[PDB]
């Protein structure tokens, strides 16, 4: 579970280990892929998705997931985690705001991010209903079981740990996780590298002028932009993405039917949206004299319909066509 | 529309990192000291001005560009053709594809057919064309290679598989803030983006 | 190279909230510690209690508890029980390995007091046809579990050829020892009156053979 | 539910070579390793290392690292030390544990070694019965001495172990370069000596069984 620094965390710019990248609100569905910094999803070892691994100092904390929140304007409502990536069912959003709760404390992330749902369709809705016609909406998948593509993850570069400098009763005291590769100086001479054991500083003494660093390799992450480097090399760790973006069919938009009245070569149309709909029309003689509005204020409107037909799109809902002769 | 995947930048504690020009697409890639960067135990780089962070992004394809894509094509006239129906005579019936080069038959059911060519040569298509999912967009796309960063086209690619393309986006990095570790990209939001 | 410590013993009674801790050489202990709880029970009887710094095992009883109570892992046994009287040993993990502390052994009150059943056999016959004899006293079911046990051969302390364990933990929590005087078929046919004296808290118990 | 059943103790002289069992029983070996733990006679608890059960990699404390050596008999859930060229400071007792919980979670019953140099000597089983008179109360103890055997281990049960309940049995103890062992058993008046009560004894470092059934005096 890597640990980055969030830009607005509650207070202001903290590090935390859901520290949100890679926001994407590209789909349709009130569907957003997140993600943390954070991985969730089975524990340290091997069990349920369902558990939560953080990051809680150096170590982890692979622990139920009881009170995740993501939100935007309004709450959101999870759809599934895997991995470091979360996807959620998400309203629009200038921002986008992501939390759980440890149990102690809050503990959350927020991030800017222009939001939208636009669902596939001549109708500019704000929300997906129960009902309607279905048409090829973009949508990112429930599943894991995913390799569409695979992002790199290579190694963490080091860390900083200043709970290591202690003191050594006159002098700055370093020490290390489980043997890991601690990277070791201060701004005096002594110890110029650091692949050690605790050691002890001989020169320097004040703990803020010194190399407390976690060269900690045994576990990628992901290739975060608020990662460093680990210097030395690309190490392997290709990944995949769980939540490819992918063709489902949403249960999408319907604008209500229109009001078909005659006149000579005529159409007039009381109409009465329900929402924002693009209408249009295409005057089947080679000159096409098309038509397009944006209707979301019920309006009679007037289409100078010729003798060899005209076609009428309300919405999604089907194209019409109509012989005035 | 891109995704700014940024590599995750270096920082040099006392001095500087020169950078070189990777060849990724768009690979922006821009030097900066002066930081005192806050990672989780307040700074870390022990100096105050060689402190020193290299900053670089470069443009890729979208995981949606696989499947969500607008797509430009040079297009040409082509030869027209018709599932025609004849329920012949005392036949009945033949559903058939057939062609409209006047030379062209189809043997499907007993009767020999030759359709065409037609006269009426307006190809509703224009030469240059976009095409998005079903919505099809007789656009004069500027080119590969060369589109205007917000533009239409600031991503360019030749095909999903191509690793090479054209980033125009006018990928800017500035330096990050206050001595803490991110990565300003400066950017137009894609031409992929506006087009829908 | 870290060195865990632990209070040396703790004593309580049945009902009291007990505090013991666990602190760290190098540092305050923290949630990167992991710091696990294991309670060691008479006859190399191991259990972990709690994981992680708080996680309790699967049924171990909620009257304990662990936490960071300043810079140290902490166990709280809520309403100490009789039956939590035992060793308990902290662990802590340090990025690569274990380090454990040295163990704080808790008495709990409770377990009112028993005494000593106390049994003294003869030599076999089989022994006896060995050119040996072996008087076998033991004592079961005794607590507090300290004893004192004392031989008379014919009158006079034996003093020479008596070993006596050291009291050994039951199951039930109450003690157990035996006393072994070994003489020889002959010393055996030569003296007549044999007793094993049993001294525990304050009463005395004596068995005798006779020969 | 989780059983690590460990193998029973030994006696070995300098030099030699040990290997410990650890059976498994009730989890997925697979998702979980093992820890090897030392609990000196005096010192207290050690780490001695950890192993991947499902990988096969070994940790080692460094203090381990060399002489010890974790394997595993996957197929049969059970992970082993071995410990070769013995020191004689490394008489203890050696529990495996399941590493789960962020800590360690369940612990073995414990496997103890006796370093020792010292030859073979079969035990003389003997039947301790009440004495020649008397001997009337609502219960009767009877009890069986195991003397002189060499080395460590021995096994004792009551009627092959279907009486267990009111069993004493005492640890094993040196004297005269010999281990000395005795059990009482209780039993209501009425059972005994209407039926029968034996002794069970087995020393495997000799090979021998013994049997010996409780006769009264008279």
């Amino acid at each position: 579970p890597y640990i980055a620094d969030c830009p607005n965390c509650g207070h202001s710019r903290c590090d935390s280990p859901i520290a949100i990248e890679e926001v994407r609100g590209d789909a349709h569905a009130g569907v957003i892929r997140i993600q943390t910094s954070a991985m969730f999803g089975l524990k340290t070892d091997g069990v349920d998705l369902a558990y939560m691994s953080f990051m809680n100092g150096k170590t982890q904390k692979s622990i139920k997931i009881d009170n995740l929140h993501v939100r935007t304007s309004a709450p959101c409502s999870l759809v599934s985690h895997h991995g470091y990536y979360i996807l959620a069912q998400c309203p629009p959003g200038d921002t986008v705001t992501v939390g759980f709760h440890d149990g102690p404390n809050r503990h959350t992330c927020t991030v800017a991010h222009k939001v939208e749902f636009r669902p596939v369709g001549r109708e500019k809705y704000r929300h997906p209903p129960e009902h309607g016609v279905e048409l090829p909406c973009n949508r990112y998948t429930h599943k894991r079981a995913d390799q569409g593509h695979y992002v790199e993850m290579h190694q963490p570069g080091l860390v900083a740990d200043h709970s290591l400098l202690s003191i050594h009763s006159a002098k700055v005291k370093i020490t290390v996780p489980s043997g890991a590769q601690v990277k070791y100086y201060c701004k005096c001479p002594d110890v110029r590298e650091g692949i050690t054991s605790s050691d002890h500083t001989t020169t320097c003494t004040d703990v803020k002028q010194c190399r407390a660093y976690l060269i900690d390799n045994k576990k990628w992450v992901y290739n975060s932009g608020r990662l460093p480097r680990g210097e030395g090399d690309t190490f392997k760790g290709k990944l995949h993405v769980p939540f490819v973006p992918v063709k489902a069919k949403c249960i999408a938009t319907l604008a209500p039917e229109p009001l078909v009245e005659h006149k000579h070569r005529t159409l007039i149309l009381h109409l009465h949206p329900d929402h924002p709909t693009l209408l249009t029309t295409r005057s089947l003689g080679s000159d096409a004299n098309p038509t397009r509005q944006w209707i979301e204020r019920p309006t009679t409107v007037n289409f100078t319909v010729t003798g060899e037909g005209l076609e009428y799109t309300w919405g999604n809902h089907p194209p019409k066509r109509v012989w005035a002769q | 529309k891109y995704k700014t995947k940024v590599p995750s930048p270096v920082v040099k504690c006392c001095g500087a990192t020169q950078c070189t020009s990777k060849p990724h697409p768009d690979y922006q890639c821009q030097v900066f000291t002066g930081v005192y960067p806050f990672m989780w135990g307040g700074a870390y780089c022990f100096c105050d001005t060689e402190n020193t962070q290299m900053s670089e992004a470069y443009v890729e394809r979208s995981e949606e560009c696989s499947i969500d894509h607008a797509k430009a094509y040079k297009v040409h006239t082509g030869t027209v053709q018709a599932m025609v129906n004849i329920t012949y005579g005392s036949v009945s019936w033949r559903s058939a594809d057939v062609y409209v080069n006047g030379e062209t038959p189809a043997k499907i059911g007993d009767a020999k057919l030759i359709i065409g060519p037609l006269s009426s040569a307006w190809s509703p298509f224009d030469n240059k064309v976009v095409v998005y999912g079903h919505e099809v967009y007789n656009y004069d796309f500027p080119e590969y290679g060369t589109g205007k960063a917000g533009s239409f086209g600031d991503l360019q690619s030749r095909t999903s598989t191509s690793n090479d393309l054209y980033a125009n986006t006018n990928l800017k990095l500035q330096r990050p803030q206050a001595g803490i570790v991110h990565t300003p990209f400066t950017q137009a939001p894609s031409g992929f983006e506006r087009w829908k | 190279q870290a060195v865990v410590t632990q209070e040396s013993a703790l004593t309580t009674s049945p009902g009291e909230t007990v505090t013991l801790t666990c602190r760290s050489n190098i540092g305050a202990v923290t949630s990167s510690n992991c710091a696990n709880w294991v309670q060691e029970k008479p006859d190399h009887f191991f259990t972990g209690l709690i994981g992680d710094t708080n996680n309790r095992r699967s049924g171990v009883p909620a009257r304990f508890s662990g936490s960071l109570i300043g810079d140290k892992a902490a166990l709280t046994i809520t309403g100490a029980q009789t039956e939590d009287e035992a060793i308990y040993f902290c662990a802590l993990w340090y990025n690569n390995l274990w380090v454990f502390g040295g163990g704080t052994k808790l008495t709990v009150l409770g377990q009112p007091k028993s005494s000593p059943s106390v049994t003294l056999f003869p030599p076999s016959s089989e022994e006896l046809e060995t050119n040996k004899a072996t008087l076998v006293c033991t004592i079961t079911d005794f607590y507090p579990g300290v004893v004192t046990v004392d031989w008379k051969v014919d009158g006079t302390p034996v003093t020479q050829g008596m070993e006596t364990t050291q009291p050994s933990k039951q199951s039930n929590n109450k003690y157990m020892a035996s006393s072994y005087l070994t003489l020889t078929a002959r010393a055996w046919e030569r003296h007549s009156s044999y007793s094993c004296q049993v001294t525990h808290e304050g009463h005395t118990v004596e068995k005798s053979l006779s020969r | 539910q989780i059983q690590l059943v460990q193998s029973g103790r030994e006696v070995k002289n300098p030099g030699e070579t040990v290997k410990i069992s650890c059976k498994a029983s009730g989890y997925t070996f697979t998702e979980y390793p093992m820890l090897w733990v030392k609990q000196a006679p005096g010192k207290g608890f050690r780490w001695m290392g950890l192993i991947y059960t499902n990988t096969g990699e070994p940790t080692y404390a460094e203090e381990f690292k060399g002489r010890f050596v974790f394997s595993l008999e996957i197929s049969a859930s059970t992970a082993y030390l071995q410990i070769n060229n013995l020191t004689n400071e490394d008489t203890a007792t050696y529990f495996c544990v399941r590493d789960y919980f962020i800590s360690l979670d369940y612990w073995g019953q414990g496997t103890t070694l006796t370093v020792s140099s010292a030859k073979t000597t079969a035990p003389s089983v003997y039947p301790l019965a009440p004495v020649c008179g008397g001997t009337t109360g609502s219960s009767v103890t009877l009890g069986c001495l195991v003397k002189g055997y060499f080395p460590e281990p021995v096994t004792l049960t009551w009627n092959s172990g279907s009486l267990s309940s009111g069993v004493h049995t005492f640890p094993a103890l040196l004297q005269s370069g010999l281990y000395t062992l005795s059990s009482s058993v209780t039993v209501t008046s009425n059972t005994w000596p209407s039926q029968t009560i034996t002794c069970n004894v087995a020393h495997p470092a000799s090979s021998t069984k013994v049997d010996k059934k409780i006769e009264s005096r008279r």
